[PDB]
Formats: C-alpha cells, structure tokens, sequence
C-alpha cells in the first residue's frame, strides 16, 4: 500500500496503543505550550 | 382485651426454624398440636406474672414438642441404652457429634434468625406464622 | 360505605374507627372509591406491619419528608404501587482508612497549592538553567512541534472498528477525568489540546464517511448540517485560542507626584435619558480620586435639552450640545472631541456609575507603556438583566455579559486584542486623533475604532476590576434590540474591515476580531442544530449516513471532552449548557440581520435602547415568543412522527429513529429555557436595590446615636439593621450618618418601616452637595463593585443541566403561563404525566 | 433501645462480596452460597456494644479469609505445608517466574476498577442491599 493506509492498518487493532500516542501527545503539545505562552508573555514584558 | 394480645415473640423463631427443618424433610410435623401450642401462647393474659408463667410453661412444652416432632428416640430408650453410650471413648463421641452435627443446618438457621432480627422490625411474622400453620392443617384434613 | 354492611359485621368501636376515617377522607376530596380502598389498605398495613413499633412511628412522623407526593388524607388507588416505588428509591439510590481516606483527599487538596508553590520555585528554578543553543533549541521546541503534529494527526485520522473505537473513546475520557482534577493552568491546556484533538477527529470522520452521495435530498440537508458543524468547530478553536492565557493584569501604581498625573476629559454621553439617569453619572464623576484642575467633565447631550444646560452649570461641569443628531453615541463624542484638550478620554454612559479610583485603577499602565492607546474595564451592571430578572436567578448564575468581560476580554488582553466596549474606557487623545476619532461607518463604533488603534500598531490593555456599574435592559424587547444592534455592528465591521485580510493587524489581533465577529453568526448554526433531528424524522433525509452506534461514538467524545474543557475554563464565568439558552433565544433575531450585513453592510439605522422604565404586571410578549412556539410546535411533530416511525417504520431504522427523538427531545428542553426567559415578571421598584454591608450610625432628634450596619441602598432608601435595642419608629425623622475615608456626611431620612432590627430608611429632599456625597458615600466607593464578580459558585456540569431541565419544565409551564392553543392543554396532559414524573425521578429528600 | 440503631451496612465488606462475585462469573471461584449467606448474615448481627464491633472485625477478618480460601480450588495450609519444604528450594528467580505467571495483570486491574466503582457507587447508593440480593438470590438457585 502506501504509507498513511499502512499506518493506519497496523494501528487499526491497537486502540489502546493509539490512547497512549494521543496522551503523550497532548502532553508534549501542552507543556510546550505552557512555556511558548510563558516566552510570549516576556515579549509583552519587552 | 385488645392491649392483652401480645405476638407470639421468641416463639416466631421457635416456629419458623420447624418450618424449615419441614421444608428440609427432618421433621414429622404435627399441625393440629403445633397449632394447640401456638393459640396457647397467642392466648390473652391480662396480667404481666401469668406472662411469666407462660414463658416458664411454654418452654418446657415446646422442648417437648419439638422432640416429639422429631425422629429421635424416646428420652426412655436413650436412658436404657444410655448405659451402652457411657463406655464410648471422648474421641469417638467427638466424631459421632461431628457427623452428626450438620454445619450447614446451623449456619441456616443462624441465618434465619439474623433474618428474622430483622423482619420482626418490618413486618409481623406471628401473623404468617399462624397462617403457616393454618395452611398446614388444611392440607393435613383435604 | 356507611352501608348498613359494615354496622352489621363489624364491633362497634372498630366501625366507628373506620367511619371517622372514611369520613376524614372524603372531607379531604377523595372519591368514595378511593376512600373505601385506603380504608382497606389501612387495615390491611395494621394486620401485616407493626405500626406501633418506634420505626414505623417515626416513618410515619416523618412521612411528608420521605413521601411528599403521597397524600396521606387523600388516597388514590395506586398509592400502593407508589410508596412501593418510592420506597424501594429511598432503600437504593438515595443517600445526601475509609474516613481516613477523606481528610487526607483534603491533606492532598492543601498540599496542592503548596506542592503548586515548589512548582513555581522549580519553574524559575529550571529556568535558573533554561538556556542553550537558540537555534537548536528552536529546533528542539520545533522538533517537539513536529512529532508531536503528527502523532495528533494519526489520532484525528485513524480508522476504527466501533469496538476499538469505544476503548479508545473512553480511555481518552478517563485522562481528561484524570487531568481535570489537576489544579493550575498546565492542566486547562491538556484539557485544551485533548478536547480539540477529539473535536478534529469527530470532524475528519464527518467530512469523510458521513455524507450519503446517492440521495440528493439526504446530501443537502447532511451539508447544511455540516456547515453548521464546521462553524462550531472553528468557534470552539478561535474560542480557545482567545481564552488560553486569561492575563490578570494588575494595576500599575501611579507615580507620588500628582505633578506628573495627566490630564484627563471625563464623557458623558446622553441622548433621550433622563435627568436622574444621568446625575448619578456626574455626581459620581466629581467624586473621582483625581487633581481637580486636571479632571474636566462633559455632560454631551445631542438632546439639547434645557434641563440638562441648567445642571451642568448648577454643578460645576463642561455641557455641550450638537445640532446635527448625526451617528448617534459616535458623532456625539467627536463633536465633544473638537472641544476637549485633555491628553486622555474616558467615556461612560449615561447610566454607569463610576467609582472614585477608577482613574487611579487605570492610569498606570499609561506612563508605563507609551504605546498603550486604550484601557478598558468591565461592564457591571446592579439591575438584573432580563435573563436574571424573568428566571429569579439574579446573583446566582453568571449572566450573559458575564463570560465577555470575566474571561474573554482578559484573554483578548494576552493577544493586545481588547476592544472598547463603549463604556468604563480610558482613551489617550493622541492616538485617537490620529485615526480620526471615533468610528461612524458601522453600528458597533467601540470595537471599530479598537480596529483601527490596532492596525496603527498602538496597543490595548484589560483591567478585569469592576470600576463603574450601570443599568441592565429592562425588557426581553430592548435586550434583543441591543443584540440585535450588535449583532449587526460586528458583521459591518467584517465586511468593511475585514480583520483577516486588512493591513496593520498582527495575526493574534486577526484571529481574536474574527472569533468576535463570528460569534453574532452563531444564530443560522444555532436554528440548524435546532431543525437537524426533523429532517429524517418527517423528510426521511439521513443528515448523517452512518449506523445510529458510530454517531454516538463519535458526537458523545466530541460534546463530552468540550463541556469538560468549558467547565474547566469558563465554569466561574457560564454554567454549563446556559450558553444555550443565551444563544438559542437571540438565534432567530440575530440570524436575519447578520445575513443582510454580509451581503449589504450599509444597510443598517442605528436605534437607541431604552433604560429607566417600570414592569408594571407579568404578561407575556407573545410577538417576542412567537418564532420559539413555532419552534416548539415543529419539534413536537418530530417527536409525533418519530413514534410513528418507531411502531410502523422499518426495524434496521429503529435506532436511528432513537437517536432523532432524544436530540429532538434536548431541543424541547432548550426552546422550553428560551419560553421560560420570554414570559416578563414584575419590576416593582424604580429604583434598584444594591446590597451592600457597609458600618453607619443613625442619629436621632434627641441626639441619641445608634451604630447601624447597611443591607441594601438605593437612589431614594436604604435598608439599614441597628446593633442594640434602637426605639426607632415609623414615621420618624433621623439623621443617618456614612463615612468615606475620615470625613463623616449627615443624610436627613424619614423611617419607612421597621422589623425588628431592620429599619427601612427613606431619603429626604437632598441639597446638590448632600446628593453628591450621598452617590459618592454608596455607589461610587472603591469597593462597591469589585466585591461582587468574585461571589460566583463553580459550575457542575451535571447540577446546570437539572437546573435547565428544571427551567424548560417551567418554561413548558411558561408556554402554558399562556399560549394561543392546545399547546397549554398538552401541558395540562404534561403536567398529570408531571405529577407522575414527581413519582419518578425520586425527590432527593 | 430498640436493636435498630445498631445495624451497619456490611461496610468494607461489600467490596469483599463484589470481589466475590466477580470471580465466581468469571468461573475463578466455587462458591459455596449457604456459607457466604451465613457469613453475611454475621456481619449484619445488631451489636449494640461499639466494643463488640470491634471484636466483630477482628474475627471477620480471618473468617472471611478462610472463608475466601475455601471458595478457591487453592491447596489446603496441609498441602503446602507438606509440598511446602520442596517449594524452600526453588531459586528466587523461578519463585519470580511462578509469581508472574500465576498472577494475570489484567484480573488485578479489574479488581481495582471494582474497587473504585464501589467506592464511587456507596456515594449514592446502599450497596448491601444489593449484595444481600444477589447472595439470597444465588442459594436459591442452588436448592431450585
């Protein structure tokens, strides 16, 4: 197949594996969001 | 005499273990002098010393009662061939007992008595005890 | 059955028990039927159950409390079935190292501020070490972004089977219940990022699997829903991205020498209002905490009025007049703008009361940022809106208002996105000047004219304390005659000013003006949402082409994580699903002259909104309730259909079937919310009570002092409760005694009534001077309003939904306060099925 | 002094049961429903005595221990005991393997999830109520 199918055929059966990526994912997007809004906030400042 | 009537009280337990000991098949139950027995304790003493007198009579009588109810042999063959049971070794009485003794009829009817604990609170067994046993004798004369 | 049966079977005293309870009974209005068989049903309780014994004595003692949709003097057949029920309620579901569990549940709680403290100390503490190779950290943060996007869009985009896809479904709803009992903000932005990725995933699979190309008509109505759908979504995105880091900004102290304070022109606008409006205003003005050689005032009446002139001089404050009555509010302060010298505005209605440090309270940030061109603070209002007046929730639900300026304006101030409200504003003259002043082009001049200080790069600032407080809308009618006004105003703006494509703007600014604009669109989206479920049910149109399990599995996640991440974020500000109610009474008025702006902005005369009138009576504005009955009406043909379609229809649809009918069902009970709000209740008062405890003394003609503490005041009265036995009475004149700082001010007032220790006082005829100090000792104290937004219960999702089913009961009750037809008798057949339904849902003791 | 005041719900206990039944629908345990009853049945006697309640628990403890061990098809403390000297010599590695093998993860994580609805559920309802139903309900089923 090609690439984005083949992802999603080997991940199809693993729904909990899928709920770990999203919370580590939410995670890493969070917690850098909480610093980039922090770096933004010291823009303000500037 | 409405104040005198006063439930059939312990004596629910008394007749609620019989009827499960009937249901289970250990026991030749007499209706009519279960019934004699229980309208003598259903019977209106205005007095609190002839309730008393009652309680005291009534237990002998439902000791005897209940033994007649059951199989076991008369208190004159026990002491006749009591003399024979005098010889057993304490260990051997131990086992005779415990086989004797079915632990679960125990815990039933410890069960049963929780259980009426907690009815007696709810609900008057003494008036399904009577109908119980009213039912019964029906069924002894159809 | 006195029947000549009863004396003949029964003894004598046992009948003559039973005839005086017979006879109780149908004294009491019970049918003889009834009455014989609780008589029946009595003996038969007596024969079988202990009534004597001390449990049945105090269940009976107690019985209104457990039973109280029993009437026990008047028996009905199936009261037995009914205690039954209720019984067996009581005995289940009823109930309002293990104890050890709980106290330290608590020691945590504590230890979560205090472990959040050494949080904060690591935070700078890492950052006492947060640094490297910036452009390899940007790679790094970047990296982070990469990875991170693309696990995202594999979770957004991964097909599952219906069971893969409920494990999933409910493994993500167990981190968000994890993380929401996280405190602090990191754990609103998982919520965030959680909610959207569900959100984006719910989307994906509607644009792609859910579409039924084969029916024209079911394809149709499936892309109207859509769009509407798609608009929620890039609302409930915008929505976060405005609100994710609310700032709080504090106040900036000014510097010790007031030689250096900037001089400031206080506007009061006025139209049509009259004069007692408006003396408030400037009585309070006078009293701001400012240098009086650098505080101008301005009454501005485009009315021209005599009256008005008179005061202004009688006062001592600046009054000009236009005789061109040209845009309004807008042309009004431009003219004034001609006149006025100082090198900052600010502005307040009419009826907005300002407190005496609202000017120390903003200024600040001003000579701290040469940049900052406005300041904005709250709108409070002490009056009830209508929503708080006609629901009897006033002070106990955060009102409509609330949310915009409690949460988004604050967030808007993250992004140099605050825009002038038209009222509680400080302005700097320069800048102002410089785009020419006010803006006239739409009906929404206040967030224009924020636009155009914005896309000169000057900035914008929030300050989230309550320094002025006016008047709510008096009616439903003139409320959604301001909305609508708005509504409009915003829709001209992004027609004629586009934020997205027009220069000057940073890209935050752009998306937090087009979230604002968008917002007043809602009302099409809003009417779709309210029709969608009927288009299978009485056109047979499939809305969405998927089996009825793979809706819930994927709209259940998507609502779910949303209401979870609002509550987090908004629950001090909105109740859950009150948003609703909010949006689904102004959607059928916004929604027409929203369309007519996007296609024809000029299109649109501003009217003025009337403040200061009675509610003499409750009467329903039946032309205001009009389009929610029509609404009412055709779901209750929805769900008429749906159980024909249930009994006659095909049984592969019967889930299908289900699913229309329960959203049908929430549509009833949101329309229900939106009939309750249109039925007006009565405004006894002309002048509005504000409660406040503030210490005084009342002086008598004898000179007898007493301590007192105020309740309530108002315009003409105070509530006062006396400390110690005062013989004060009715009708007597006393002195009452406020302090504001060290100076003391004597109020001649005549007593109104008096209830024990609470005596309602009312004013005299007031000097000008005493009137000033009377509005500058009450409504324009420092403290008077910033007290009241922080009293607020946290929402629960759960309790907010009852309190709206509660509501749209009551607003069903309210459709039957009055309506034109059947529809009240149906809820006369609603209400013996209510009664039932206070069998059903056991009453929580 | 009506008895009344000193009946309590089967507090912990309920989750004892809950385990119980549990693992009996899982087909783990031989439940033996006449002796459970009994038990039950002791833990719902009225004790007036706040000191007889105490004296209650400790008793229950190792009744419903041996009670629990009873209704599972594990070894008797006999058979152990008599295996037990051969078990003394297995390497603290095998004892890890057996361990791990024995205990299934994913049964561990059920009982936890039990115990958190339990604790969740007794905030809004009387969970004796229905342990007793179940239990008077599955000795009928054993005399039908």
């Amino acid at each position: 197949l090609p690439w984005f199918e083949r992802v999603w055929y080997a991940l199809a059966n693993h729904p909990i594996l899928l709920a770990v990526l999203a919370a580590i994912s939410v995670i890493l997007l969070a917690w850098v969001l909480w610093r980039l809004l922090r770096i933004i906030s010291r823009r303000r400042l500037n | 005499l409405w104040q005198y009537w006063r439930g059939l009280s312990g004596w629910n337990f008394y007749f609620l273990v019989k009827f499960g000991l009937l249901w289970a098949g250990y026991l030749n139950f007499h209706p009519l002098l279960n019934l004699v027995f229980a309208a003598f304790l259903l019977m209106p003493l205005p007095r609190y010393s002839l309730h008393r007198l009652r309680h005291w009579i009534a237990l002998p009588i439902g000791f005897a009662l209940f033994w007649h109810d059951t199989w076991l042999p008369g208190p004159e063959s026990i002491m006749s061939q009591g003399s024979q049971v005098a010889g057993f070794s304490t260990d051997y009485l131990i086992d005779l007992v415990t086989r004797f003794i079915n632990w679960q009829m125990i815990g039933a009817i410890f069960v049963l008595l929780v259980a009426w604990l907690f009815l007696s609170q709810w609900i008057r067994i003494t008036v399904f005890v009577v109908a119980i046993l009213l039912w019964l004798n029906v069924l002894t004369l159809a | 059955m006195g029947s000549i049966l009863t004396r003949w079977l029964l003894i004598p005293p046992v009948n003559a028990r039973l005839i005086g309870r017979y006879r109780d009974y149908r004294r009491h209005g019970a049918s003889a039927f009834s009455a014989t068989l609780g008589c029946f049903w009595m003996i038969l309780a007596w024969i079988f159950i202990p009534l004597e014994h001390p449990r049945w004595q105090r269940i009976r003692a107690e019985h209104k409390n457990l039973y109280p949709h029993i009437n026990a003097s008047r028996p009905r057949p199936l009261d037995p079935v009914r205690y039954l029920i209720q019984t067996c309620w009581l005995l289940i579901g009823a109930s309002r190292g293990l104890q050890n569990i709980r106290g330290r549940y608590h020691q945590w709680m504590n230890e979560l501020p205090e472990r959040v403290s050494h949080k904060t100390q690591h935070l700078d503490e890492k950052k006492e070490l947060g640094h490297l190779s910036a452009g390899a950290r940007r790679l790094i943060l970047g990296i982070i972004v990469t990875f991170s996007l693309i696990l995202a869009l594999i979770c957004v985009t991964q097909p599952f089977n219906p069971l893969a896809q409920f494990i999933f479904l409910m493994l993500l709803w167990g981190v968000a219940l994890i993380v929401r009992r996280m405190p602090g903000r990191f754990s609103a932005l998982m919520l965030i990022v959680l909610s959207l990725t569900v959100s984006c995933r719910y989307i994906w699979w509607r644009y792609t699997s859910t579409l039924n190309w084969d029916d024209p008509v079911s394809l149709v109505c499936g892309l109207i829903l859509l769009f509407a759908e798609t608009y929620a979504w890039i609302v409930l995105v915008l929505g976060y991205f405005q609100v994710v880091w609310p700032l709080n900004r504090q106040p900036v102290p000014l510097p010790k020498d007031m030689s250096l304070w900037p001089s400031v022109d206080i506007f009061v606008p006025t139209y049509n209002e009259d004069l007692n409006v408006v003396k408030n205003t400037i009585y309070a003005s006078l009293g701001i905490d400012w240098p009086k050689d650098k505080l101008n005032i301005w009454i501005l009446d485009d009315g021209g009025r005599e009256e008005f002139r008179q005061f202004a001089q009688n006062v001592g404050v600046k009054y000009i007049a236009r005789t061109t009555h040209e845009h309004a509010k807008a042309g009004n302060i431009n003219n004034a703008l001609k006149y006025a010298k100082g090198e900052f505005v600010s502005i307040f209605d009419c009826d907005h009361v300002p407190t005496r440090s609202f000017l120390q309270m903003t200024m600040g940030w001003f000579l701290k940022e040469k940049q900052l061109a406005m300041m904005q603070t709250p709108h409070h209002f002490f009056s009830p809106d209508p929503f708080e007046r006609n629901l009897g929730r006033f002070r106990k639900t955060p009102n409509e208002g609330t949310l915009f300026y409690g949460l988004v304006q604050d967030g808007n101030d993250m992004w140099d996105a605050t825009f002038f409200c038209g009222s509680c504003a400080v302005i700097r003259r320069k800048p102002l000047d410089e785009i020419g002043g006010i803006a006239v082009e739409t009906v929404t001049e206040d967030a224009h004219t924020s636009l155009r200080l914005h896309r000169r790069g000057y900035t914008s600032a929030y300050m989230r304390i309550p320094q002025a407080a006016g008047l709510a809308t008096e009616s439903l009618s003139a409320h959604i005659g301001q909305r609508i006004r708005w509504a409009r105003g915003m829709v001209q703006i992004f027609r004629l000013d586009n934020p997205l494509t027009g220069k000057g703007l940073k890209f935050a600014q752009r998306l937090c003006y087009v979230n604002a604009m968008f917002h007043f669109l809602s009302g099409i989206p809003r009417l779709i949402f309210l029709t969608a479920p009927l288009a299978f049910l009485l056109l047979h149109a499939y809305i969405i082409y998927a089996p009825a399990l793979m809706i819930a599995l994927f709209v259940l996640p998507h609502m779910i994580h949303a209401s979870l991440t609002n509550s987090k974020i908004q629950g001090k500000y909105r109740h859950s699903f009150w948003s609703e109610i909010y949006e689904t009474v102004l959607a059928w008025y916004i929604a027409p002259p929203t369309l007519v702006a996007l296609i024809n902005p000029h299109k649109g005369k501003f009217n003025v909104t009337a403040k200061g009138g009675l509610v003499e009576e409750e009467y329903v504005d039946w032309v205001i309730s009009r389009p929610y009955i029509f609404l009412v009406l055709l779901n209750l043909v929805g769900v008429a259909v749906g159980i024909w379609r249930y009994f006659y229809g095909p049984p592969t649809e019967m889930l299908t079937v289900v699913v229309s009918m329960v959203w049908v069902f929430y549509n009833l009970i949101v329309l229900g919310g939106a009939v309750a709000v249109s039925v007006e209740s009565k405004q006894v008062r002309r002048s509005h009570r504000v409660e406040m405890t503030m210490p005084a003394a009342i002086a008598r003609e004898d000179g007898h002092l007493f301590s007192c503490t105020v309740q309530d005041f108002s315009d003409g009265g105070l509530g006062i409760k006396i400390n110690g036995q005062a013989q004060i009475l009715e009708g007597q004149k006393v002195n009452l005694l406020l302090k504001r700082g060290q100076q003391e001010y004597v109020f001649p007032t005549q007593v109104a009534r008096v209830m024990g220790n609470e005596v309602g006082l009312k004013l005299m005829p007031l000097t000008t001077q005493q009137h000033i100090d009377f509005v500058q000792c009450t409504f324009a104290r420092a403290d008077t309003w910033a007290l009241w937004q922080d009293s607020y219960p946290e929402d629960k999702p759960l309790e907010s939904l009852l309190d709206i089913l509660k509501l749209g009961f009551r607003g069903y009750r309210h459709l039957a306060e009055f309506a034109p037809s059947s529809v009240k008798g149906i809820f006369r057949v609603l209400t013996s099925l209510v009664s039932w339904v206070v069998s059903f849902i056991p009453r929580r003791p």
